[PDB]
RNA sequence: CUUGACUAUCUAGAGGAAGUAAAAGUCGGGUUUCCGUAGGUGAACCUGCGGAAGGAUCAUUAACGG
RNA sequence: CAAAGUCUUUGGGUUCCGGGGGGAGUAUGGUUGCAAAGCUGAAACUUAAAGGAAUUGACGGAAGGGCACCACCAGGAGUGGA
């Protein structure tokens, strides 16, 4: 859990600065880009390694620290706490293969759902691929919610985290019986035509990507796989999804279709496939920026001398040599 | 002034147009020197106001 | 290189004196700018009056709070930040008190950990800090 | 914000000093420093032990 | 000693502009390295002009007279 | 590097010039300049270092190389669905 609420923000963000440019980030660089407190961040790092926040690396010459799976996760929740969306943790967790679903609660007590991307090449690239995944998923989630679709409501995105509306139900794959099979079938068939009207094909529109809300309402999740209708094989992915639903309701619920929708409508809706002259006050601002940069560069070099680990290794062997003489 | 010098223009037309650009720049490097002394006087007084802190008004109690 | 004449004395000596001014030590000693800007002003010790207790935050790696005392000297009236030595020696010094201040050791460098502090307290109200810490004397007021 | 004054002096358990027999001074002390270093020599293979060396 | 001119200092000061702790208070990708100069909103940096390397040379190279 | 040699075995004549890094080639004064500027030119203060040559190669987001059914290809059997 999150007890520590000051220095842990600045140090962990400084890791993320080095993670975007380089692999394993040395402890010398950290203190320079976290200039607010000097010297005492090395004991914070020793508290970070107690948790699954950072990992140590001392290979051959490469000495420093890299950010972990769980350590990257804490940074998003710390940002979402400042945006007043997350406060306490709900325990119902659906541990998946591509992502983890965590129930969150705000100041109000209103329960929302949180997605955390767990893509698993070094861990540096893996925690950058999860960054692009959340930004892409939130883009479609905003695009569909605005265009009348029955999707979870987008709230906030932070690096790899996506806060969505809490739609609680069961996935279609583990459903025994539906009270009204025909009305549910026609609802689902409409949604393929709906997407095709907006110039989109789901691609993998199966029973593994559909959730029933009280056996009345079909909910759609997971959107990184989506393709344009400008694609040469546009009608193939359209017909494969139709046949997947046609056979499933005939298999599980024994409902045969009276309606066979094969309409190509592109596009009647929004194309979502794309988805003395200088005043003294300015002189002050400009002189200030110069003076801050001179001090910041000097503080970097003071912090780069922290090597403290190099001095500790050299001292241990000298004591052994003198005693043996 | 951004006028392309046309071929049929003679003396008095060319000569006054050149003298206009000369006077723009003369007014311009006066304005640049003025800023150069404005920044020089503002850096030097902020150097004092920061070096003042090193000596006094920095610490705790 | 060097002129090595027999009548070259005046060239030599004059050159030596001219070059002597680029030596940091000599210039410091002889120009009479450092002897005037020095708050002590050619003094082993000064005596001042305490204005406030100032906890100076230590220079980067060594992270602590160095307990200094902002004296105002008597003999001219310059302000000084002055480090009070051993632990719990700050407690002896009270505001508006006589204090004998001395250099630190390096003639104008901040010594080690403390930034911009050149001076240390030696006596509080005519009794030594070293005695008061070691419980040898009592402090009047 | 933090900053105690002489915390570690006032937290240490005040251990009273032991009463030992007095030290010899001057020429007497030098004598004892001489005979402890050059007179009663105890043989060692390579000499790795110091004078104060506690273990 | 008095009278002015140049100065030097010591000491009172409305107001100005600051800075400093208190308020979580309201909102929110490009670059080889340079040098001198001119311009681009001061500096940086970029560009024009003239310099540098303080920048990583493969290969070919015997006749040439009827 | 045949001078960058003939230097603790240190003196052929002679001119200019450097003395930890910064602040700073900045202020100020003088002077030259139509101007832009040039020459001359500090201190207060700050800092344990700024740096030069060489040497192994932790890491390349290097390029190449080669290796493995816990990699692929050609395949067989599955898991994942009850």
């Amino acid at each position: 859990l999150r007890y520590m609420s000051r220095d842990d923000f600045r140090v962990l963000t400084a890791v993320e600065m080095g993670m975007k440019n380089h692999e394993i980030v040395p402890g010398s660089l950290i203190a320079s880009i976290a200039s607010l407190k000097h010297g005492g961040c090395n004991k914070v790092l020793r508290e970070l390694v107690k948790h699954k926040l950072i990992a140590w690396e001392r290979t051959k010459t490469v000495q420093g620290y890299r950010l972990t799976n769980a350590g990257y996760d804490y940074l998003a929740l710390k940002t979402l706490s400042s945006r007043q969306v997350v406060e306490s943790v709900g325990n119902q967790m659906g541990v998946g293969k591509e992502s983890d679903i965590y129930i969150v609660a705000n100041e109000e007590g209103q329960q929302f759902a949180l997605k955390l991307h767990r893509l698993g090449r070094h861990n540096v690239s893996w925690l950058y691929l999860s960054r692009l995944s959340a930004m892409k998923e939130f883009a479609y989630m905003k695009a569909l919610y605005e265009r009348k679709f029955p999707v979870p409501k987008p709230i906030d995105y932070n690096r790899h985290a996506v806060v969505m509306e809490l739609i609680n139900g069961y996935p279609l794959c583990q459903i025994h019986h539906v009270e009204d099979p025909a009305s549910v079938y026609d609802e689902a068939m409409e949604l393929i035509v709906k997407l095709a009207n907006h110039g989109l094909i789901h691609g993998d529109f199966n029973e593994f990507n559909l959730i029933l809300d009280e056996s009345d309402h079909i909910t759609m999740i997971d959107f990184p796989q989506m393709v344009s209708t400008s694609h040469p094989n546009a009608e193939w992915y359209f017909d494969r999804d139709v046949k997947c639903i046609k056979d499933f309701f005939m298999k599980r619920f024994s409902y045969e279709s009276e309606l066979f929708p094969t309409f190509k409508d592109i596009r009647r809706e929004d194309t979502l496939d794309v988805e003395s002259t200088i005043p003294p006050e300015l002189v002050k601002q400009k002189v200030k920026r110069q003076l801050t940069k001179q001090q910041k560069s000097a503080v970097r070099r003071r912090l780069q001398k922290g090597a403290n680990i190099f001095t500790k290794q050299r001292r241990e062997n000298m004591q052994n040599i003198k005693s043996s003489l | 002034s951004t006028q392309p010098r046309s071929k049929n223009e003679s003396k008095e037309d060319k000569r006054a147009r050149k003298q206009a650009i000369k006077e723009e720049r003369k007014e311009r490097r006066v304005e640049k020197k003025a800023n150069k002394l404005a920044f020089k006087l503002e850096k030097r007084r902020q150097e004092k106001e920061l070096l003042n802190l090193k000596k006094n008004v920095e610490g705790l109690k | 290189g060097k002129c090595r004449g027999l009548r070259t004395a005046r060239k030599l000596r004059s050159h030596r004196r001219d070059q002597k001014w680029h030596d940091k030590q000599y210039k410091k000693a002889h120009l009479g700018t450092a002897l005037k800007a020095n708050p002590f002003g050619g003094a082993s010790h000064a005596k001042g009056i305490v204005l406030e207790k100032v906890g100076v935050e230590a220079k980067q790696p060594n992270s602590a709070i160095r307990k200094c005392v902002r004296v105002q000297l008597i003999k001219n009236g310059k302000k000084i930040t002055a480090f009070v030595p051993n632990d719990g020696c700050l407690n002896f010094i009270e505001e508006n008190d006589e204090v004998l201040v001395a250099g630190f050791g390096r003639k104008g460098h901040a010594v080690g950990d403390i930034p911009g502090v050149r001076f240390k307290v030696v006596k509080v109200a005519n009794v030594s800090l070293l005695a008061l810490y070691k419980g040898k004397k009592e402090r009047p007021r | 914000s933090l900053a105690r004054a002489g915390k570690v002096r006032g937290q240490t358990p005040k251990v009273a000093k032991q009463e030992k027999k007095k030290k010899k001074t001057g020429r007497a002390k030098r004598r004892m420093q001489y005979n402890r270093r050059f007179v009663n020599v105890v043989p060692t293979f390579g000499k790795k032990k110091g004078p104060n060396a506690n273990s």
